[PDB]
């Protein structure tokens, strides 16, 4: 067999909107989420509100 | 070459020289396990390889539409539609005789006139 | 004018039919190398000389 | 090449033939092993006649080799002189055997005098890739061309004189520079760097 | 291209399903040397196992995609000489719509399954505007046209032109052609015309252009005053 | 030779046997016992556990206010669940293991003595290796041999 | 010449790449209405007419 | 065979040498340098016809004008050496040999390769020099090539009078390195001025000059 | 391309493409012709911008060096690059190609041409080619300088054979001579068919002279003199193939005034041909 030809195009995947809005907003919603997370340790570990 | 395995070991065998018989068997390191040899040959290393030319031959190859069609006809059923395609070893000093294969008989022959 | 373009087109066709020829040579094995050349690269080399000598 | 030969076509292919690196991988078109535990007879029904011939303490494995006649021809060799090389290579431990020409087969068998099997297949590859055959080394592909060359006439003017001159891929300046049957004055290469070297700064 | 799309994909799940149901043999129980030819089956790259009889599976297969029953996007291939069955759910590639050239015909040779009927029942959704709008939708699920990646375009045979090219068989101003004789075209080409982006598109007979004069076109057109948005 | 548009005009001016029964055996039966499968590697063909002899056993081998992090209920049982079994004579030995992607659809058929069976849920898949077969066991003087 | 004869007969050209249109036939065309056939036209001077 | 091809080689380095040595301005005749291959085997080879080096060795006188010009210039003794790898013991006797005779100047030709510490012992008798050659190396001589213009080397006087006139320091002129084969060649040493002569396709003879590092 | 089988060489297959632009392209034509013009769009901005990058590295080393008064070519330093610019010292503005008439030619044709001889009867002048030739004849001092001349032209001949290997005729070189003549000839009305007045003693003595008037290198001493002949070395030898006595009468018929005003201007036009010190 041939060395494998790196241009193929049928392996090249293309993003659009959709998968970079769902990578960037996939680290935002973690980021969303353990902000919460020290939310709730400051609280309760300090007994506030 | 063609090496052989060991019974519930599985291991392949490694050949041995018996110097009580002068004669040549094979070992399994691994258990007590020994058998005689069938030839004196151990090793090919084939620096020249005509072999892999006639490689990918599949059952459903005369359907597929990719590959052209010849009118020429098979030495054994006289069949003249049959597929042909170029050597399947990849090298740079690969010749380009092509093998011309029957939809009937399945034969694989050859386009060459030099050598047969 | 329709006489050259009738005598360009065969000048071509003959050039192809060449081509063909070498083609069918070296499928069948009967083409020999030039030494240093690998025997694909003899063929390629042909080939296009034919063509470029065409097109001139 | 030097004046006298620069017409001749033959004595050039004699300098290609001296100069252009030869290996036994280059020739060689498949090798096996064997184990035949008497040195002398041989359980291979064909080489018989070269058991017969070439005979008028020993490792029981034998190594053994096929050349391509092909081979053989495009680059000048003798089955003698290859044993003779290998011979004056590995000196006496490394008994030899080679087929003749005549031979439609060309055969080549060689044995030794505690794990001895990889140590042999070891000698394998110092025979293909580490025996030169012949010719000067790093050198490939010596190709003959006919090079027109301005040469003046005994009347004086100018006149076109063929010669052949080798092309040559890969660069060893100063044996190819010593080897004889050729010109040491008009050797040319296109690395300077190696002019340097071997002719100096000028 | 202006044909060209960009796959948004789907779920492989139903898919996977759907295989073992028609006897593909899951990867666990697969023995090599006691099974050699059977065809080995992927999906997205993931191997989940083999199966015997890939002609008639992939028949089963394309006819799904045909009906639309599977989304029109997956993207299968089967490579005969290497006994693989690749498969595509995957979301992100390019894929370009032909027309279905079938063997399977009452007369001879093979044609497009496209035919006048379904050509003026469109136009007559296009210059109407009489029911359930005969639209590309209908054309997809009909098994007509299909949609063909990168990948998938291996195994296939293309024709340029549907009446040059498929039936078997001269002024000197009209260029010079190819032959027909090629039996086995699976698809056809819309129109080639359509390999073309949009800059290209504005420029005239670029055909007769030298390519560079192409380009720089396509760069130059994009600058050009002219009337952008009515509003 | 040019673009015919005219097509509003145009397309406006044209339009022996032998049957035996199965059944589900009652739960009791299943509710007291799970099935699982057994595979061996051997390539031994016969493996009897007759002829694996016997006895037969068959056996498995401060902070402040945090964080937990969670899990699944099937994947975290079936975790805690790592020690294998394991089958031995007082010596031949076999280790098994989760086949794990063959649950799936298996349902046993038992042949009882009329030729009606029975029929049960397989529960999980397991192969058996036959371990220590040549019995040299080179562990970390292995590895420091292998440092060679 | 495409041009020009659209011009005149008063219906838009098709440019499209791959078709059968052709040079002779565009020339034919435009012979018609009674120009030049290759598009060649005579022309006076401004300066001195 | 094998004797007969080394014999050959042998002989054309050996006329190599000899060409090297007048060269430097040392007196040998021309057919001295032109005795063929057949009267050289006669003249060293053994009646076994193995040639014998030790007989080759010889002496070098300088040509009058040389005198005349480089009044310095001593007279030249060249060894060769039958060891396949030089000893340091040979090397010694050559140093001891050459310092007995009182030559200005040596020369050895070695076969393979020599010892370091024979190397090392080399530059010890100043002002007394010893160039090393190979054998091998000297198989064909460079200067004939025709790449190489004739090169020429310089009298203080004449070099004092060259700086003078372009009005130059040292340094100023254009360099050339001792490791080069054509001052090895000459047996240059520092601060001598080379003269090279090469053929012009613009001015048809053009004269350059440089200076060993 | 998807349209063709498999292991399909055919050149309609490899790209060969057969219909002239004023035909149009088949698609699959034009696709490959498409990828050329790419290959030659991308290689062309590599090079280019390559070639920059290179054209800065050759300023940046070589930006220093100028000619000094001495003609030495030298750097800021002082360090003698070349002892002479472009060793003959000539600005590349002012030169020309130029045909070498000795290095070419067979034996008998050169001699011919160049040889004179007064004594033999087949090389001898015809007398009406100048006013005196009859008197001429025979005269020994005369015949013993065509002699030195002559040999003069043959050792240059050996002497460019072993420069030029090839022997091309033509290199560049200052001051166009041939156009020289002909102006000299236009100018003055040399009419065929009459008598020149030019002496032999005339013209050897008048061209053996010029050459001392030609200068590159002012100093006086023994060095100096040695490189200003090396650097004058080749010019004279095409200019006295130019001037070759029997050149000079058979052919161009030059008179008195003629001659002199050649001789002037060569050396006049010369000294322009020399480089400017203080050109970078
Ligand atoms: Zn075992
Ligand atoms: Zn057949």
């Amino acid at each position: 067999k041939d060395q494998d030809d790196r241009d193929h195009f049928g392996k090249k995947r293309l993003d659009l909107a959709g998968p970079l809005l769902a990578q960037l907003f996939k680290t935002l919603f973690k980021k969303l989420t353990k902000d919460i997370f020290r939310y709730m340790q400051r609280t309760v570990e300090e007994a506030h509100d | 070459t063609t090496f052989r395995f060991c019974r519930d070991c599985n291991n392949m065998l490694y050949p041995r020289e018996d110097k009580e018989n002068n004669r040549l068997l094979f070992e399994c390191r691994t258990c007590s396990y020994v058998e005689e040899a069938g030839s004196p040959l151990v090793y090919r290393h084939e620096l020249i390889t005509n072999i892999g030319e006639t490689a990918g031959v599949v059952q459903d190859i005369g359907s597929d539409p990719t590959l052209p069609r010849s009118d020429r006809e098979c030495p054994k059923c006289h069949s003249r539609e049959n597929v042909f395609f170029q050597s399947q070893q990849r090298r740079k000093d690969t010749s380009m005789v092509l093998f011309f294969v029957c939809l009937s008989c399945s034969h694989i022959f050859t386009s060459d006139q030099k050598n047969k | 004018d329709g006489p050259t373009m009738r005598e360009i087109t065969e000048t071509i066709a003959e050039a192809k039919k060449k081509v063909l020829d070498v083609t069918k040579e070296a499928q069948a094995n009967l083409l020999t190398a030039k030494h240093g050349m690998t025997l694909r690269e003899s063929f390629e080399d042909n080939v296009v000389r034919f063509l470029n000598e065409a097109r001139d | 090449l030097e004046p006298g030969h620069a017409a001749d076509q033959e004595q050039a292919k004699l300098i290609r033939s001296a100069i252009e690196h030869t290996t036994l991988k280059s020739v060689t078109i498949a090798s096996e092993i064997y184990y035949d535990p008497d040195p002398r007879s041989t359980v291979i029904p064909e080489d018989e006649e070269i058991i017969q011939l070439h005979f008028s303490q020993q490792s029981p494995w034998l190594l053994r080799l096929e050349l391509d006649r092909a081979a053989m021809n495009d680059k000048d060799l003798t089955m003698g002189q290859v044993g003779e090389r290998i011979k004056q290579t590995f000196k006496n431990d490394l008994f030899v055997i080679w087929s003749e020409d005549n031979d439609e087969k060309l055969i080549i068998r060689c044995r030794v005098v505690a794990e001895e099997d990889h140590m042999l297949k070891k000698i394998e590859n110092t025979m293909l890739e580490n025996i030169t055959l012949r010719g000067v080394e790093n050198i490939e592909r010596v190709v003959m061309m006919k090079y027109d060359r301005k040469v003046p006439s005994p009347t004086g003017e100018y006149v076109k004189e063929p010669e052949w001159v080798l092309e040559t891929d890969g660069v060893n300046l100063s044996e190819v520079m010593t080897v004889p049957g050729i010109d040491p004055t008009r050797i040319y290469t296109n690395s300077f760097i190696d002019i340097m070297e071997v002719l100096g700064i000028e | 291209s202006l044909m060209s799309c960009i796959s948004v994909g789907t779920d492989p799940m139903p898919i996977i399903t759907f295989l073992s149901e028609w006897g593909m043999e899951p990867l666990e129980d697969y023995v090599p040397h006691q099974s050699p030819d059977a065809t080995r089956v992927f999906v997205n790259g993931v191997w989940h196992g083999v199966h015997r009889n890939p002609a008639r599976l992939m028949e089963t297969l394309r006819t799904l995609r045909r009906k639309g029953d599977i989304n029109p996007e997956v993207s299968m291939i089967r490579d005969i000489r290497e006994k693989e069955l690749k498969i595509f759910t995957d979301a992100g590639r390019v894929y370009r719509p032909l027309f279905i050239v079938e063997d399977d015909e009452s007369l001879g040779h093979k044609e497009l399954k496209v035919r006048k009927g379904h050509i003026a029942k469109l136009m007559a959704t296009e210059y109407q505007d009489d029911v359930e709008e005969y639209t590309w939708s209908s054309l997809l699920n009909e098994g007509l046209v299909e949609y063909i990646d990168a990948e998938e375009e291996e195994s296939i045979l293309i024709a340029m032109q549907p009446e040059d090219l498929e039936p078997a068989e001269v002024d000197p101003a009209k260029r010079i052609r190819v032959s027909h004789h090629a039996t086995t075209f699976t698809h056809c080409e819309i129109h080639p015309s359509m390999i073309l982006g949009v800059a290209a598109s504005i420029i005239p007979f670029p055909d007769h252009n030298q390519s560079p004069r192409n380009t720089y076109q396509s760069a130059m057109g994009k600058q050009a005053m002219g009337v952008f948005l009515t509003n | 030779f040019i673009k015919r548009d005219r097509m509003r005009r145009n397309f406006l001016r044209m339009r022996e046997y032998n049957e035996f029964p199965l059944r589900a055996i009652p739960k009791e039966d299943l509710e007291n016992m799970r099935t699982h499968l057994l595979k061996f590697q051997s390539k031994k063909k016969i493996n009897p556990v007759t002829d694996f002899h016997l006895p037969v056993r068959l056996h498995r081998k401060r902070k402040t206010r945090q964080l937990k992090v969670l899990d699944e209920n099937a994947k975290k049982l079936r975790f805690e669940e790592f020690y294998p079994w394991v089958m031995e004579d007082f010596y031949n030995t076999w280790v098994g293991s989760y086949e794990a992607g063959n649950s799936d659809s298996y349902v046993l058929l038992s042949v009882e003595d009329d030729g009606s069976f029975t029929m049960i849920p397989a529960d999980k898949v397991y192969k058996f290796t036959a371990r220590n077969k040549y019995a040299t066991l080179t562990i970390d003087e292995a590895e420091k041999r292998m440092d060679k | 010449l495409l041009s020009k004869v659209a011009a005149l007969s008063g219906n838009e050209g098709d440019a499209s790449p791959f078709t059968d249109i052709t040079v002779e036939g565009i020339s034919k065309l435009l012979r018609e209405h009674g120009y030049q056939s290759r598009g060649f036209e005579v022309m006076y001077n401004g300066h001195t007419g | 065979q094998e004797n007969e091809r080394n014999i050959s080689r042998l002989w054309r380095a050996f006329r190599t040498v000899k060409e090297m040595v007048k060269d430097r301005g040392y007196f040998i005749t021309q057919e001295e340098v032109e005795l063929p291959l057949e009267d050289f085997k006669a003249k060293y080879c053994d009646s076994m016809g193995r040639p014998q080096r030790k007989m080759m060795s010889f002496q070098a006188n300088p040509t009058e004008e040389s005198i005349s010009k480089f009044p310095d210039m001593g007279s030249l003794w060249v060894e060769f050496c039958d060891e396949p790898s030089v000893g340091v013991k040979t090397m010694k006797t050559f140093v001891i040999h050459i310092q007995e005779k009182n030559f200005q100047t040596g020369i050895f030709v070695y076969q393979n390769n020599i010892t370091p510490s024979a190397m090392k012992l080399v530059p010890s008798i100043p002002p007394a020099t010893i160039e090393t050659f190979n054998e091998a190396a000297l198989v064909v001589n460079i200067t004939h090539h025709e790449l190489v213009p004739k090169h020429i080397r310089l009298s203080s006087d004449e070099k004092r009078e060259l700086l003078k006139r372009y009005r130059l320091k040292e340094s100023q002129l254009p360099r050339i390195q001792r490791a080069d084969p054509v001052a090895l060649y000459l047996g240059l040493k520092r601060g001598e001025v080379v003269k090279i002569i090469r053929k012009s396709e613009t001015s048809g003879r053009y004269a350059s000059y440089r200076i060993c590092m | 391309l998807p349209h063709f089988s498999k292991d399909d060489y055919s050149p309609e297959s490899k790209g060969f493409v057969e219909n002239s632009y004023l035909r149009g392209l088949t698609p699959q034509e034009f696709f490959f012709h498409a990828m050329g013009g790419r290959e030659g769009l991308i290689d062309t901005a590599v090079k280019t911008a390559e070639t920059g990058y290179i054209q800065r590295r050759l300023v940046k080393a070589l930006e220093d060096i100028m000619v000094h008064y001495d003609n030495t070519t030298r750097n800021s330093l002082g360090n003698v690059i070349q002892f002479i610019y472009g060793e003959d010292g000539m600005d590349a503005a002012h030169i020309e190609k130029q045909s070498l008439d000795t290095i070419g030619g067979s034996d008998a044709a050169f001699e011919k041409r160049y040889r004179v001889d007064l004594l033999n009867t087949d090389h001898t002048l015809d007398p009406s080619l100048l006013e005196s030739g009859s008197e001429i004849l025979g005269d020994l001092k005369l015949q013993v300088l065509l002699d030195e001349e002559y040999k003069q032209l043959v050792k240059d001949r050996k002497f460019l054979r072993e420069v030029f290997v090839d022997g091309e005729a033509n290199w560049p070189l200052p001051v166009n001579i041939r156009r020289i003549i002909q102006n000299a000839q236009q100018t003055f009305h040399i009419d065929h068919t009459k008598p020149s007045d030019l002496t032999i003693k005339d013209i050897v003595l008048g061209v053996k002279d010029l050459q001392e008037n030609l200068l590159v290198l002012r100093g006086k001493n023994e060095i100096i003199q040695n490189a200003q002949r090396d650097a004058v070395t080749l010019f004279c030898c095409l200019l006295r193939s130019r001037l070759a006595t029997r050149r000079v009468l058979q052919e161009y018929r030059l008179t008195k005034q003629a001659f002199d005003w050649v001789l002037s201007n060569i050396e006049a036009q010369f000294l322009r041909s020399v480089v400017h010190p203080g050109e970078m």
